[PDB]
RNA sequence: UACCUGAUUGAUUCUGUCAGCGCGAUAUGCUCAAGUAAAAGAUUAAGCCAUGCAUGCGAUUCAUUGAAAUUGCGUAC
RNA sequence: GGUAACGGAGAAUAAGGGUUCGACUCCGGAGAGGGAGCCUUAGAAACGGCUACCACGUCCAAGGAAGGCAGCAGGCGCGAAACUUAUCCACUGUUGUAUGAGAUAGUGACUAAAAAUAUAGUUGAAUACAAAUGAUUCUUCGAGGAGAGGGCAAGUCUGGUGCCAGCAGCCGCGGUAAUUCCAGCUCUCCUAGUGUAUCUCGUUAUUGCUGCGGUUAAAAAGCUCGUAGUUGGAUCUAGGUUUACCUUGAAUAAAUCAGAGUGCUCAAUACAAGCGCUUGCU
């Protein structure tokens, strides 16, 4: 009958839960990029090991390793496309120097705010929340939502968003009658 | 309201051709299947009875949204190649009116305990 | 010293298995009599009926008299001690009540003070002495 | 000494008194952001 | 991420375990904005079961299109 | 002899080497209350086939007649422990009208992903569907669980109690001036989750092949002989017949794990899809 359906975690703890160091660091990454909990910042870390680890595995083997080119150019490949690898360090022996930030950065909650379509990264989050951007033609309403190189620039205001042209919201409305 | 017919397929073993329907309502609501078949069928300059759309979603946020549609050659065709819901949807045919299952179960069981031309009285 | 040898490979099994059961893990694991033993047979928690309510005396250096309660377990018939938590959570508990009863947190061995007792009370009147204690919940 | 009759003395014992009242606290995000923002803790002494 | 920390002493270095600490399974306490997937009487009692369903569809048509029945096929999946 | 034993694909944990488990959707086997025997058939030792005995039931007008949910749904028992006596063949398949197989909706803090509490609800349409429901498009109105001596983040604040009541995984708190109990106020962690109990793995080089230890901490047999087992010196073409072992291929179901591609709005997933212009290409 139906097979299992297949799942995966996305979030690892970290071994020891109290060590003042590592808080001050991850309600600092809070801090900056505004985030929700700290499931927000260990599903980043956890997404950054992979990407190491894989790379650190690559780099064990030879230069010219058909599994190591394969591999290192696909990893590269989607690092540059999400726009957390430089498109001139075209290595993993460089791709093993990223940090949280990077892919923080390019996160959409962020780049609503630092492209000016918000004050606050607050503000950036309630307006994907309530929303008001959309992304190449498409309402995204996830403050995760990663922006590719490609879409980072084609993110405006919604066409149908009250500060995109469109019904004024119920506040207005109210007003109004 | 823009129609778009994509990957068109003649199915001549059928008497019918196959395409991708996408419709663009922005701001307005999903596009009532009679709306679409009528644009349909103008656009391949056919009856508006020999079209069948079905299958349609919409995406969020409005503008997009895809279906499938099957252009029929003729009436005959359709009411012969096509599953009997569909033909009751868009009218063509007429549902007919049956019990459920479970009485209708109940009664070939209860008929089993029945022989001969009882059977038909039984029930 | 062990052995070292290119074809030693039984030797070093059946050694590594004859030792196995020196180790207090390992034969708790396997000795075979843990579920007739263990009065939970394998189980997390049990059901059973307070027979009586009993005073232990704390343990050295401290001094104190724990509310612990005798209760026959429905599944087996066998009887424990069981500690009542919380302060004055005593009087919650009735003679001849099903309670549910749960391991102290030791895997089968005494906690703190108390001597003797590796259960605690979890439930009573099929309500929770937490919820009790707290005043979420009453007595049914 | 403790006499098994004595079981719950110091709770009933104990003065009662009643709670107070406070703004719902921000929840989610904006307990987080008013906690990076006032960022010992509890020190009264 | 190839990791440890507390506890024998007046104090010290060890052996050594206990405890802490991370994950998962099952049960359970307290508590749960909307949604999307989705396990679910295995554990003990392959114990006992009220009641409904879960197996039926070319030749032969003097019944009223095709009933009834005889065949054939399936019910070993 | 035991097994709280169906085997495997696999699952949990996870430097490496491993340890534990795997009733359970796929493959193989077995059984239909326990045995046994057989009819029909290409195929059954069939049980939603029959025949008997055993155990246990059902209806009788007491002469007789029957039963097998370890199918779906429900009920009782058992227990720490587990859902609706609902709708359909529209979907995948069965030779295709029939399919409790299968597909739908119900209960569902097992669980996995994404997310609101600041800077949801509600009305009628469309869509969807076999009919629905729900999502998706439009439109009407319109925060809790543990903790606060150390391990271990966070009070020597106030009031009660005086080794009592209680807390406390461990070390320890409490004997009339308690940062540890019971409360108020404050903080800390995680957060729609957070605690408890039992168990597996790591921790653990506390099972050690990699890789432990044996003078005194546990551990060299009192000593020697000895079969199996384990292990066994050097030596054959350097220069100017068999095996064992290593390399490379062949044969080697999916699902799962790793992994390539692909904006399901992201993700867990899934296996899609992307282009023109319509009669289409890849």
């Amino acid at each position: 009958a139906r097979l299992k359906t297949v799942q995966s975690k996305v979030t690892k703890s970290p071994r020891r839960p109290f060590e003042k160091e590592r808080l001050d660091q991850e309600l600092k990454l809070i801090g900056t990029f505004g985030l929700k909990n700290k499931r927000e910042v260990w599903r980043v870390k956890y997404t950054l090991a992979k990407v190491r680890k894989a790379a650190r595995e690559l780099l064990t083997l030879e230069d010219k390793d058909p599994k190591r080119l394969f591999e290192g150019n696909a990893l590269l490949r989607r690092l540059v496309k999400i726009g957390v690898l430089d498109e001139t360090k075209m290595k993993l022996d460089y791709v093993l120097g990223l940090k949280v930030e990077d892919f923080l950065e390019r996160r959409l909650q962020t780049q609503v705010f630092k492209l000016g379509l918000a004050k606050s990264i607050h503000h950036a989050r309630i307006l994907i929340k309530q929303h008001h951007i959309r992304v190449r033609r498409q309402v995204v309403d996830v403050p995760s939502f990663i922006v590719r190189l490609d879409s980072q620039k084609h993110i405006d205001f919604s066409l149908q968003s009250p500060y995109g042209g469109g019904r004024p919201g119920r506040v207005k409305r109210r007003t109004l009658r | 309201v823009t129609i778009r017919t994509r990957k068109v397929l003649t199915n001549k073993l059928l008497y019918r051709k196959q395409m991708v329907v996408e419709v663009i309502h922005p701001g307005r609501p999903t596009v009532p299947k009679a709306d679409i078949r009528e644009k349909i069928a103008k656009l391949y300059k056919t009856t508006p009875d020999t079209v069948i759309p079905f299958g349609f979603e919409s995406k969020i946020g409005g503008g997009k949204s895809k279906g499938f549609a099957l252009v029929y050659d003729t009436i005959d065709f359709a009411k012969k190649f096509e599953p009997k819901y569909r033909l009751v949807r868009m009218g063509l045919a007429t549902k007919v009116e049956k019990p459920g299952r479970k009485q209708r179960k109940e009664r070939k069981n209860r008929q089993k305990k029945v022989r001969g031309t009882a059977k038909a009285k039984v029930s | 010293g062990k052995p070292k040898g290119l074809c030693t490979a039984r030797k070093l099994k059946t050694h590594r298995q004859e030792q196995r059961w020196n180790d207090k893990r390992y034969k708790k694991a396997h000795i075979g009599t843990r579920w007739k033993s263990n009065p939970f047979g394998g189980a997390s928690h049990a059901k059973g009926i307070v027979l009586e309510k009993i005073g232990v005396e704390a343990k050295q250096p401290n001094s104190a008299i724990r509310k612990c309660v005798r209760v026959q377990l429905i599944k087996n018939g066998k009887k424990i001690t069981a500690f009542v938590p919380n302060d004055g959570c005593l009087n919650f508990v009735e003679e001849n009540d099903e309670v549910l009863v749960s391991g102290f947190g030791r895997s089968g061995h005494a906690v703190g003070d108390i001597p003797g007792v590796r259960f605690k009370i979890v439930k009573v009147a099929n309500t929770s002495l937490i919820a009790l204690f707290k005043g979420k919940k009453e007595r049914p | 000494h403790g006499s098994l009759a004595r079981a719950g003395k110091v709770r009933a014992q104990t003065p009662k008194v009643d709670k107070q009242d406070k703004k719902k606290k921000k929840r989610g995000r904006a307990f987080r952001r008013v906690q990076y923002t006032r960022r010992g803790p509890n020190s009264n002494s």
